[PDB]
DNA sequence: CGATCCTTCCCCTAC
DNA sequence: ATGGTAGGGGAAGGATCG
């Protein structure tokens, strides 16, 4: 490290080298930039040069178990592997769902604070956060390191998850079946739904998971959406005579394009059956089903921005419950609460109009990009006063439909922080 | 090992298989440089200097360079001094003391390291004098530098000066590293490049590092 | 004591300094020594707060250190540039560093030498001696140069040396080797102050046999047996090798002011020192004017081939380590730097040069004697001819025979030359330099005197060969015009590119206007690419066609814009129309159009849909003032130029003045090269958007523009594209043109630099005086503050085959219906070094047949169409069948660059082998003459055997008979995709090349 | 009763 | 010690699907 060793001989690109099984995006073209200006340089020559844009973690896995298999003899941990969104990262980046980079930025400081910067020896190399609709829950990290110690130890020291990692030296090598795996479905007492039990031995790396089929033949009765929240509404399908039945179809509104009515194949194992979201081709027809979903809730809850448009809301309340700050009736009151509160000003001041408006409608980004740039204006003292189309291929989208509904309410309010802004500053 | 025989003095010279394809070309450019190169005295004995054709290429990764063989007491194999008074070997061995920690130091032959070559790009040089032999070794250097250079993974040359153009004489660039010279001159003054930026481009390139200490003598 | 300076050299000793070579009026060369400083810029507070003054340090000024970085802003809020005003410090250092926070740090050591101490490298001075030392004959040492070059006087001539010599080496099969193969010949053209001419050849004794050598010395050669008894008076000396490479470094050890030789560095010289270090030992030895340093020839490698992506591995250039003025020149590199239209032999290098009448005067037996006069062809090159004739062997008059000189006469600035080939009745010639057809290897085994004699006079016409090439191209002008323009010493000004010779004048600019520009801020590379090819309107024009170009367009653009890296107030780019439509209404009234100007550029990002970039045009930036002043400057020198009378004069404002347009002309390419001192994105993004903008401009209100009733109505108002102004937008014009004349305009074709219209018209005379007409009023009325236009040429049967490739015939502004016209050719396999020599005089033969035919049909489009069309199939069908009859030429050329993945790569094994073996050994990037077709494949069947498979190199050997090496006709196809851009129904075309070769012909 | 011709799809080289 | 990206034309060469 005489001369920095250049870096120590691009760390870095080692480090993305060794992990591009747990890498993102944007560390991706890090990495390419890394490569191209190391392969011509007086202190680095030519490399291997291998590049990839996608992100797997099957190399640390092995294959499912769906039989009552026979284990090998040893102390094992149970692992409650959730039915969720899976995210890996090792700080307060990444988080990416097996390829969607970066697709939302979850908003909880508290536990960005307390996640450590690589802890133990890479950050447990993944943390697996199903996050089911909105709720953290850690889940096997691979990582060797030792197992009983930060590992594992993270969630009972933070509150992330329940402890539910704790077992008993076990040896004695017996068939794994039903009995079984009904006690430790029991010993871990969790109420969230539970699609697989990963155990790990000390001494290894990659577990082979297990998960009982039981291919049930059942019958669609319709799909009805129920809210739970802004945001937090899970496309509940329910089938045979009001049956429960789980669907993935996790804050995104996709793997939820199944056939409607008709029959269908679905997975149960002891109390919460899940039927496939991808796999079983068949006719995955979209539009149809889009279609149908979208009459059946009443033309509302556009699907790709995996929230409701707000029909009939015009505004001058929405921005108070979007700013968390006290309700308001005037904007005199809304003015001076912003110039009271200290951080309400600054994220006014800092953002724009324009962003401000969307996060407060909760549009998509690329969707609603698109939508403003094949359309027109007639901008008037600073403030939108008539819109129109141009080209109307982009009304074929429904969720860009519902946009251009609402965009009269998506004008009041821009025009509404438009004037905020001029009275606060000038 | 094969065997060749020249027009001029040894009239035998002795090489591994791996050497095989540039051999006969070697005595095609020899013997024109023997009707003068004899001429004078050199450093290295006639009959060393070929003596590094022996050594295998293929369990070889990495390759260090020179420019001549030491002015006096010419043993043939490049870097080797077994009497540890040379200004270079002591030199190497110190840093490598330093960087390893290793003590009692009665030698650092280099040519028993696995996987390292010691290689001189001029076989010969003028006795008492500097390299003088520039002319005569130019093309059977750039032959024997390019048969090493496709066979081993990493090349460490000594002397920025000297190597200055290294990229241009061969027209595969094959990982090229210049470093300074262990003694220090020609405007030139450095001693320390840690030694280690091999180890690691050999693990950036899926091969296994090369250990600094089986070279050592007791 | 006046002295013009001559050269500006240093040392690379243990202490640096730097040597200054001139001359006095009577002609006593002066040397004079400076110390060599390191030179940093500092603010006052750092000057003050360094505690130990290290060498010396004076005074600047105030001076401001504005900040040019540049980032994009998503809104209307961009505050300001970070400007500061302060004192500022001058420092020098003998050593490497002493201050490491200097502002100033990209300029290089010489420049900041000569602007600092008022210096130029080629000017007249008056010498005070009182500040100079002696310390050894002919030499000074200078302390304090600030006022020791007070005194400036008007440029005096001065003599100058020369040196121009040649070698020739025994050599058996092939290339030469240093350990086996001696040298035979070597010839001088010694040039001295006193202007005396010798010529001197020296032959090497140990080749011949005693009764030769003796007879040699009895009929008039000398022979000599040491140093002490050679004779520069005697042309042709006999000696030993020893001596003869005694007496070369004899030579080359003498201060010369020049010496020039062609591909010296790498074979002369080199041969030379090799051969002499191994017979002798000892070393050719060059010392410094003070006798403190003293180094040998080693002739280093310059590896600078790399003009961004556009090169094969250019070429390496060879230099000496001459410590001495000594200019050592190698034509070599400098022709293949300045000419890319030939090859490099030293056998056509001046061929394309000079033009002139040879009249027959008689045809008897084969002693034909020719004539050439000022009054036959053109002034000047008789001239040349009888000059070069001088040594000359065999002589060229437009023919490809290869004549022997018999005897030759110079006459009052006229030649008589009698030839030997046989009779045959010619009446005019084109006089240029010719070719030796000889053997040398054949010629070496059997050595006698003749021979040598003969090898002796071609050695003796290559010394001098290189003598005339210095002299036609000017080369010691081109020198101190750069020396005066470029800020640089002498020896050093073609050897450095762009980026670097600009540092100059862009210094004086800043010291003179007290700016320190400075970047603070990583650069960011993602190119704009910039596309602006235009795509012609239509293939054939059968109507006449007016071309004008502006002068110097992006120069006057970033004049008019304002575009410097310090102008640029800020860059707005918006994501989405909402944002920006807001920014645009906010900028149009923020920034009033009158004031600030607004570029509207390509976003740098895919997410950005626009990019707009303010300029000031209120505080005259940097880069706007020096084109300003280089523009200014050339107009000066060309007035002077055309003021001048004496020859010399002449030359040397013609020098300067394209100096001067080569450093103008580059200033845009330099604004968008990272590592340039004029780096600026959005200025050159900017640059472009404008120069396009104005061509766009001009070609729509060129377009539809009619002349009627002598009044010139455009199409579109005549209004300033960028922002409202004062003048007439009224379209329609005054002419002082006949009221008779009745035609229409259309624009067809646009480049960077130029526009194309067209006129519905066939005569030449109306059409140049409409053209005139048409620069005047566009000038007057048309464009706008300094943006002019000019009428070059008119262009006839003009014939565009894609983007940017086009044939017509040329008629000067200056010249008339009658005058003849000039065949021009942009982007044409005619200009290409690699399709052929019979395919380009095939296809000048079928376009001009074409364009005549096209021109006078004239029935109606497809009947035309199908009577081209089977004309022009009889026709090649009749050249086709070619009955046997082996011609001559059918000859390629390629470079030997390809140093790329092994694999198979054809081309370079095919090289390869002939170099181990023995002919036609080819270095790094030379040209070499052979013929490919289908290297080792077989695409169709042939006609007769081994026709398809040839991929002979054949240097000068002639093929035997049964290689039989004519098949181009592959390529000849052109000729279809010709007709694809001059006519339609592919059907008759399909089908004669699926008859003939059966390859599905690409139409378009 | 049949395979061809189609355009990318690449490497090399020239403004 | 360093301007620069698109466009054009020849040709292997498996893919093409004939």
């Amino acid at each position: 490290m005489t001369s920095s060793a250049d870096l120590t001989n691009l760390k870095e690109l080692l480090s993305l080298y060794k992990s591009l099984r747990f890498s993102d995006s944007v560390a991706i073209e890090k990495y390419n930039s890394l490569v191209e200006w190391g392969t011509s340089t007086y202190w680095k020559i030519g490399v291997q040069k291998v590049t990839n844009v996608e992100t797997s973690i099957s190399d640390y896995y092995d294959e499912v178990k769906n039989k009552p298999f026979n284990i090998d003899p040893g102390y094992y941990i149970f692992l409650p592997v959730y039915f969720g969104s899976v995210f890996i990262y090792s700080k307060g980046k990444n988080m990416v769902e097996l390829g969607s980079g970066n697709s939302f930025q979850i908003p909880d400081e508290i536990r960005s604070a307390c996640n450590k910067v690589l802890d133990s020896d890479n950050g447990i190399d993944f943390l697996r956060f199903v996050l089911l609709n909105n709720r953290w829950i850690m889940e096997d990290a691979i990582s060797k390191y030792q197992s009983p110690v930060n590992i594992f130890k993270l969630a009972s020291e933070y509150g992330l998850n329940i402890p539910n990692y704790l077992e008993i030296e076990i040896e004695e090598d017996t068939l794994f079946d039903d009995e079984l795996y009904s006690i430790m479905e029991r010993s871990f007492d969790d109420t969230f739904p539970k699609i697989s039990i990963s155990y790990i031995k000390l001494g290894e790396l990659k577990r082979q998971v297990v998960d009982f089929f039981k291919f049930s033949f059942m019958y669609i009765e319709s799909i009805k959406v129920d809210r739970i929240g802004d945001n937090i509404f899970i496309p509940s399908v329910i089938t045979k005579s009001g049956k429960k039945i789980l669907v993935k179809d996790v804050d995104h509104l996709i793997r939820s394009k199944v056939r409607e009515h008709t029959f269908v194949k679905v997975k149960k194992k002891n109390t919460f059956s899940i039927l496939y979201d991808y796999d079983g081709n068949g006719t995955e027809t979209r539009g149809e089903v889009i279609k149908r979903i979208i009459d059946t809730i009443g033309r509302d809850y556009y699907v790709n921005g995996k929230y409701f448009s707000k029909v009939g809301i015009a505004g001058l309340k929405q921005l108070t419950n979007k700013l968390d700050i006290n309700e308001c009736a005037t904007v005199d009151e809304l003015v001076d609460e912003i110039n009271k509160s200290g951080t309400v000003k600054r994220k006014i001041k800092n953002q724009s109009v324009f962003d401000l408006s969307r996060e407060c409608l909760g549009y998509p980004e690329a969707d609603f990009i698109t939508l403003v740039n094949n359309m027109r204006f007639k901008i008037e003292n600073c403030k939108v006063v008539n819109f129109n189309i141009e080209n109307t291929n982009c009304l074929n989208n429904p969720s860009i439909e519902t946009i251009y509904g609402n965009f009269n309410q998506f004008v009041s309010i821009f025009n509404t922080v438009t004037d905020v802004k001029k009275r606060l500053f000038e | 090992m094969n065997s060749v025989t020249i027009s001029h003095a040894p009239y035998t010279i002795t090489y591994h298989d791996d050497w095989e394809p540039v051999m006969s070309q070697l005595v095609e450019f020899y013997n024109e440089v023997a009707s003068w190169l004899l001429r004078d005295e050199t450093s290295p004995i006639p009959d060393k200097f070929f003596i590094q054709l022996k050594q295998p290429l293929r369990n070889k990764r990495v390759c260090v360079c020179g420019i001549d063989p030491y002015p006096k007491d010419g043993t043939g194999v490049p870097f080797e001094s077994p009497n540890f008074t040379k200004k270079s070997i002591k030199e190497i061995a110190s840093s490598i003391s330093r960087l390893t920690g290793v003590i009692d130091y009665k030698g650092y032959n280099l040519n028993i390291i696995d996987g390292v070559i010691p290689w001189n790009y001029y076989l010969s040089c003028k006795l008492g004098e500097t390299k003088s032999h520039a002319i005569y070794w130019d093309k059977i250097s750039k032959l024997l530098l390019q048969h090493i250079t496709k066979h081993v993974s990493v090349l460490y040359c000594l002397g920025k000066t000297d190597f200055s153009n290294i990229r241009a004489k061969l027209e595969s660039p094959v990982t090229t590293i210049v470093g300074y010279h262990p003694a220090a001159r020609d405007h030139q003054f450095e001693k320390d490049r840690s030694f280690e930026i091999i180890n690691v481009l050999l693990e950036l390139d899926n091969k296994t590092p090369i250990n600094w200490a089986q070279g050592f003598i007791y | 004591m006046d002295v013009r300076c001559i050269n500006w050299f240093e040392s690379h000793g243990e202490n640096r300094f730097l040597y200054l070579k001139s001359r006095c009026r009577n002609g006593e060369t002066v040397f004079i020594r400076f110390p060599h400083y390191f030179y940093y810029v500092v603010t006052d507070e750092i000057y003050q707060s360094l505690s130990p003054p290290p060498f010396n340090a004076r005074p600047m000024g105030k001076m401001r250190t504005i900040d040019i970085d540049e980032t994009i802003s998503y809104n209307l809020d961009i505050k300001d540039r970070k400007c500061s005003v302060a004192d500022m410090w001058l420092i020098e250092e003998p050593k490497k560093r002493s201050i490491q926070n200097a502002t100033m740090d990209e300029f290089f050591n010489i420049s900041w030498f000569y602007i600092s101490n008022g210096i130029s490298p080629d000017g007249c001075y008056s010498l005070d001696e009182q500040y100079l030392t002696k310390i050894n004959n002919g030499c000074y040492h200078c302390d304090d140069p600030r006022n020791c070059f007070a005194k400036e006087i008007p440029r005096f001539d001065i003599p100058r040396s020369y040196l121009f010599l040649d070698i020739e080496c025994h050599f058996d099969k092939k290339f030469p080797s240093v350990f086996i193969n001696p040298i035979s010949h070597t010839s001088y053209c010694y040039i001295d102050l006193s202007g005396k001419r010798l010529l001197f050849t020296l032959i090497n004794e140990e080749m011949l046999t005693e009764q030769e050598i003796q007879e040699a010395v009895d009929r008039g050669c000398l022979r000599i047996q040491s140093l002490m008894e050679m004779d520069y008076e005697r042309e042709l000396v006999l000696c030993s090798e020893i001596v003869l490479l005694r007496i070369a470094k004899q030579l080359l050890e003498l201060t010369f002011d020049y010496v020039v030789t062609f591909n010296g560095h790498n074979f002369d010289l080199r041969y030379i020192t090799n051969r002499l270090e191994l017979l002798t030992g000892e070393k050719i030895i060059f010392r410094s004017p003070d006798k403190k340093e003293a180094v040998h020839l080693c002739i280093y490698e310059r590896n600078q081939s790399s003009h961004k992506g556009v090169c094969g591995m250019a070429n390496t250039t060879f230099h000496v380590n001459n410590n001495n003025g000594t200019i050592f020149f190698d034509l070599y590199s400098f022709i293949q730097k300045s000419e890319k239209l030939d090859s490099y032999k030293l056998d056509s290098i001046s061929k394309n040069a000079f033009s002139c009448m040879g009249k027959v005067l008689n045809r008897g037996v084969r002693e034909m004697t020719f004539i050439g006069d000022d009054t036959t062809d053109a002034k000047g090159k008789a001239d040349t001819f009888a000059k070069v004739l001088t040594t000359g062997n065999y002589v060229t008059v437009d023919e490809d025979i290869i004549c022997k000189v018999i005897r030759k006469d110079i006459l009052e600035n006229g030649f008589k030359v009698v030839l030997s080939c046989p009779t045959l009745p010619n009446d005019i010639y084109k006089l240029s330099f010719g070719k030796d057809d000889i053997d040398l290897a054949q010629m070496y085994k059997d050595y006698n005197l003749n021979i040598a004699l003969d090898m002796a006079r071609y050695c003796i016409h290559d010394a001098c060969l290189c003598q005339y090439l210095w002299e036609y191209y000017g080369v010691e002008t081109k020198t101190d015009a750069g020396a005066a323009t470029y800020v640089l010493p002498q020896s050093m000004v073609f050897e450095y590119r762009a980026s670097t010779i600009i540092k100059g004048p862009l210094l004086k600019l800043l010291l003179e206007t007290k700016t320190i520009l400075v970047r603070s801020e990583t650069k960011q590379k993602f190119p704009y690419e910039g596309g602006k090819v235009f795509a012609p309107k239509q293939k054939m024009f059968s109507n006449n066609v007016l071309i004008f170009d502006y002068n110097s367009l992006y120069p006057n653009v970033c004049i008019f814009g304002n575009l410097s890296p310090e102008t640029l107030v800020g860059v707005v780019v918006s994501t989405n129309r909402l944002e920006e439509e807001i920014n645009n209404q906010l900028l149009l009234q923020k920034y009033p159009p009158p004031r600030y100007i607004t570029v509207h550029c390509e976003p740098r990002l895919p997410n950005l849909i626009s990019e707009i970039a303010i300029f000031d045009r209120s505080i005259e930036g940097t880069i706007p003032r020096l084109l300003r002043t280089f523009l200014a400057e050339r107009a000066r020198y060309k007035k002077m130029l055309k003021q001048a009378t004496s020859s010399t004069e002449k030359a040397i404002y013609d020098s300067m003045q394209y100096t001067y347009k080569i450093v103008a002309n580059s200033v845009y390419g330099l604004m968008g090269f990272r590592n340039s001192a004029l780096y600026s994105y959005a200025s050159a993004k900017s640059c472009t958007s404008i120069g396009r903008r104005m061509i766009l401009y001009l070609e729509s209100v060129l377009n539809g523009a009619e002349l009627s009733n002598g009044m010139l109505r455009f199409a579109n108002t005549l209004s300033n594209p960028f922002y409202m102004d004062d003048r007439d937008i009224n379209p329609i014009v005054k002419t002082s043109l006949p009221i008779d004349y009745r035609f229409r305009f259309r624009s067809v074709y646009g480049d960077t630099d130029s526009v194309f219209t067209e006129i519905d018209s066939q005569d030449v005379d109306k059409s140049i005086e409409i053209a005139k007409e048409l620069e005047r009023l566009i000038n007057s009325r048309v464009l706008f503050n300094n943006f002019k236009i000019e009428f070059e040429a008119v262009y006839k049967n003009l014939i565009m085959q894609s983007k940017k490739k086009y044939t017509t015939m040329k008629y000067s502004a200056s010249s008339n219906s009658k005058s003849v016209p000039e065949r021009i050719n942009k982007g044409t396999s005619e200009t290409r070094r690699d399709v052929s020599k019979f395919h380009k005089n095939m296809i000048k033969t079928y376009k001009t047949r074409l364009s005549e035919m096209l021109s006078e049909g004239r029935m109606n489009s497809n009947q035309v169409c199908i009577d081209i069309l089977r004309s022009l199939e009889t026709d090649l069908r009749s050249e086709f069948d070619s009955r046997s009859s082996p011609l001559e030429l059918f000859m390629l050329s390629r470079m030997h660059h390809s140093n790329y993945k092994s694999a198979d790569n054809p081309n370079m094994y095919l090289v390869t082998e002939y170099n181990k073996n023995n002919p036609e050994t080819i270095e790094l990037g030379e040209r070499y003459y052979f013929a490919y077709i289908c290297p080792a494949n077989v695409p169709w069947t042939k006609k007769l055997v081994n026709i398809k498979t040839y991929e002979t190199i054949i240097d000068r050997s002639f093929k035997l008979g049964s290689n039989q090496r004519i098949f181009y006709e592959v390529y000849f196809k052109r000729l279809t995709s010709e007709i694809v851009n001059l006519l339609d129904n592919k059907v008759l075309c399909i089908s004669f090349f699926q008859r003939m070769f059966g390859s599905r012909p690409t139409f378009y």
